[PDB]
Formats: structure tokens, C-alpha cells, sequence
């Protein structure tokens, strides 16, 4: 999910 | 922690400074406008803002202490109130139009040019026109702001702590501004008491968007699917 | 006479204005099927929303309000009243919920409507968040009555009822032993919950007024009317 | 017409 790496960095 | 150790002074300082930037659209005053080419405008404008939103929401007190999975459901959650509470806060200082950009200023006569959109329109431009009689501090709107970022999705004890703690800073601001303690309760009960509305809003603006629904992005498409 | 009223007088006027808690139909066969479990819930909901009007009537400045505008609040907020009603009943009996006194649900049984056991899950986390607050019931009447004026407002006599309402809740809380901190507080987490009511409110309603769920039972007219409100638009 | 009406007439 690009919404939980984009929180990741 | 540290969300818990500042001050409500340090609370706002904190929160103003994590205020995202007011983004841009790509709209040409020459152009149409349209259904396909409005919900372009404005799906182009969300996707950009929802990164802004991201990085807005690790620098909102107490969020980052939470666990990646449920940041995810918070943002997943409250993204779309969170782009509509700014959208009013923008709006306030321009009443019978919506500031989705500096450079797209709309009124409800244009909103109809999507088909089922001019309803939620006269919901958003309510809302903007109820924080003008009000004259919302932007202190306040960024208070209320991280409010619905934190409790949208909420249904554990810390968010709760900070919650509190949002609160205190809110009575804080209006006991600052020499409102006597019957007006603080007051205000603070009317300030929530829109945040029902801008719920309402996202829900039946947001089934709107995932029914037929011109081409979303891929982030955007996620925090769709998310409600779906 | 709403604003003119005081805060004990407003308490008492809402506490007696209570609609009764109504029975489901006898003869249990706990419903396993959908067709049985939508048939006893809009057959209970049909039968609450006549007293739900008429408490309504009875609520401190709604009667003052114009025909049209009364219509338009119940029609905004009849499904946020009866789950708060239903939270409210299901208080002490965590995990499960009281849609009536002969009708004791689990999430379990949320499974049968296909859907609905979301909405379960999140009606029995706000009961379970009302019960670990001590919700009162002087304020739940207060916090019921707030939720029919405010969720069609958007006028300024609504709003003074709705600050009339505040002030009665602020006055509860400080007669129970609370400082002003935690009268802020408690003020602030009960009306953040009704964020979560209006959320239910709205995931039930798309469902309740979709095609699949409008054929599965033969909904009553004025239950069909109620949806037929907020099926503008989807 | 609505049946809402009726009721809230009464
Ligand atoms: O709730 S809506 O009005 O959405 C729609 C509702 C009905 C129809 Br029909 C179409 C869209 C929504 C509010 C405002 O305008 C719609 C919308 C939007 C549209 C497309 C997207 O991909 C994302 C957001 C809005 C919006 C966009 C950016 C903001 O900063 C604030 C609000
Ligand atoms: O929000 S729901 O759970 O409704 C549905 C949601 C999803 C599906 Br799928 C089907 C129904 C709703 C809350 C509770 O259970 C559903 C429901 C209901 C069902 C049918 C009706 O005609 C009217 C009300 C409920 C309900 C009924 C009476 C109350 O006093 C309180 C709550």
C-alpha cells in the first residue's frame, strides 16, 4: 500500500 | 511521550507549524467547464494534497507513537474530512464560493456541472458560512483539524490522552480570547458539534466517489477502496 | 419556553419525554437467516419511529420549529436516534446488543445479513465506550436531543437550544463532583462519539436503502419514506 | 404528501 510507505519514510 | 508533556501554547505551536502549504490547481480560466474536466481539476488537486497531508500527520502530536497499521486506518479514515474541513477554512473569507486553489474559486452554480456533486456543495459552503459567524481563529481550525485525524477512526487509551489534551488547549485558546467559562463550553460545544457535519459530508461525498468514478490516482484509489 | 426553562427543569423534561423500550415479536427462533433477522429489526424500528416523533414533540423547542423543518431534522436523524437508543440499552450487556428486551444480539448473529456485522462491530464499540465513561442517563437524554437538532441544522433558535442543551450538560457534570478540566473533557469526549453515531448513521443508510437490502423484507411506508430521504443521492 | 407529516401533526 503506498499509503503505509509513504508513513514508513 | 511528548505529546502529553507540551503545553497549550506549545500544542498550537506545534500544530501551526505542521500546516501543509495551499496547493495549486491546473485550471485554465480559458477551458470548459465540464463533469469529466472539473472532477479532473479537483481529483488531480486531492491527490497532490493527500501528500502534504501524509507528512502533515507525523508532525500532529502523539501519531507517530502509534503503530504504522493504525496510522494507516486513521488516514485511510479521514482523509477526505480532513481535505474538506481545510476546503471550508480556505472558503471562509469568501462566502457563497468554495477556495478549492487560489487560481479555482467556485460557486454552487458550477458544482452542479458534476451530477449529484452541488448537494454536498451546499453542505461545504454551510459549514464554510457557519465558521464565518463564528469567526473561527485559525488556532482553532487546526485544533479541530487533528481532532477529526485522531478520532475519525479511533474506535486506544493514548489517542485518547491526546485527545483530551487537544481539548484543553482548545478552552485554552478561548480563555484567552476573554470568552467567560459558560461561552468556552459553548464554543467548544459548537465546534464538535460541526465536526458531525463534516462526517457526514465525507460519508455521502465519498460514496459518490467510489460508484461510477474520470480517472483517480493510485493513492487516491486506495483511500477509496479503503471506505469500499 | 425552551430557552426560558433551567437545567434540572430541561433534565426532568427530557427524562420524562422518554419513548418506552419496545419488545421484538415472541416466539424467538433466534434469526439465522436474513429474511428473519431484517424482518424483526424494521418491524421494531417501524414501530419505535411513531414514539420517536412523538417524543420529538416533547423535546424543548422542536414544537417551536415550522412543520417542514421539524420533518427534515427526523428525517436526518431517525437512524442516528435509534442506534444511540440501542447503544444505550446494550450498556450492561457488554458484547451483545439490546435491540429489545426479548431481543439480545451477539455479533455473531451480525453475520447473517451480509454487511451488517461491520456496523455491529462498531455499535457494540460505542456501547462498550459509553459503559467505561459512565454515561448517565440525564446526559444521554441530552446527548439523544442534541443529535435530532443539530444533524439537520445545516436557525439561530436551533442554536440556542443547542448552547441550552450544553449548558444543561456542563451542569450535570458539575454536580457530579467533576472540576472544570474534567468538565471540558467529558464534554468534548461525549460529543466526539457523536461523530462516530452519524458515521454508523450514514454506512447503515447506504445499506438499509439499497436494492439488495429494500427486497429482501417488505419495508412499511413510512419506513420507506425515512429512507427515501437520504437516498438523495448516492 | 408524507406520511411524517401526519404523525407530527396529530
Ligand atoms: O464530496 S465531494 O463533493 O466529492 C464528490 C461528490 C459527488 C460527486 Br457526483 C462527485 C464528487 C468532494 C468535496 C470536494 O469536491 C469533491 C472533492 C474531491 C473530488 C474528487 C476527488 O478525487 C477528491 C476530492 C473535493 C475536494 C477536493 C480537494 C480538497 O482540498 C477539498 C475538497
Ligand atoms: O446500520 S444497520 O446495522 O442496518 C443495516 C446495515 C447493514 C445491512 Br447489510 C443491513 C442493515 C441498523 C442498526 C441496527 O441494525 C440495523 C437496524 C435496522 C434494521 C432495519 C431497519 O429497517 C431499521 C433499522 C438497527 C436498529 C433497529 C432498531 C433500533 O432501535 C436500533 C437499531
Amino acid at each position: 500500500k503506498i499509503l503505509h510507505r509513504l508513513l514508513q519514510d | 511521550s511528548l505529546a502529553l508533556s507540551l503545553t497549550a501554547d506549545q500544542m498550537v505551536s506545534a500544530l501551526l507549524d505542521a500546516e501543509p502549504p495551499i496547493l495549486y490547481s491546473e485550471y485554465d480560466p480559458t477551458r470548459p467547464f465540464s463533469e469529466a474536466s472539473m472532477m479532473g481539476l479537483l481529483t488531480n488537486l486531492a491527490d497532490r494534497e493527500l501528500v502534504h497531508m501524509i507528512n502533515w500527520a507525523k508532525r500532529v502530536p502523539g501519531f507517530v507513537d502509534l503503530t504504522l497499521h493504525d496510522q494507516v486506518h486513521l488516514l485511510e479514515c479521514a482523509w477526505l474530512e480532513i481535505l474538506m474541513i481545510g476546503l471550508v477554512w480556505r472558503s471562509m473569507e469568501h462566502p457563497g464560493k468554495l477556495l478549492f486553489a487560489p487560481n479555482l474559486l467556485l460557486d454552487r452554480n458550477q458544482g452542479k456541472c458534476v451530477e449529484g456533486m452541488v448537494e454536498i456543495f451546499d453542505m461545504l459552503l454551510a459549514t464554510s458560512s457557519r465558521f464565518r459567524m463564528m469567526n473561527l481563529q485559525g488556532e482553532e481550525f487546526v485544533c479541530l483539524k487533528s481532532i477529526i485525524l485522531l478520532n475519525s477512526g479511533v474506535y486506544k487509551d493514548h489517542i485518547h490522552r491526546v485527545l483530551d489534551k487537544i481539548t484543553d488547549t482548545l478552552i485554552h485558546l478561548m480563555a484567552k480570547a476573554g470568552l467567560t467559562l459558560q461561552q468556552q463550553h459553548q464554543r467548544l460545544a459548537q465546534l464538535l458539534l460541526i465536526l458531525s457535519h463534516i462526517r457526514h459530508m465525507s460519508n455521502k461525498g465519498m460514496e459518490h466517489l467510489y460508484s461510477m468514478k474520470v480517472p483517480l490516482s493510485d493513492l487516491l484509489l486506495e483511500m477509496l477502496d479503503a471506505h469500499r
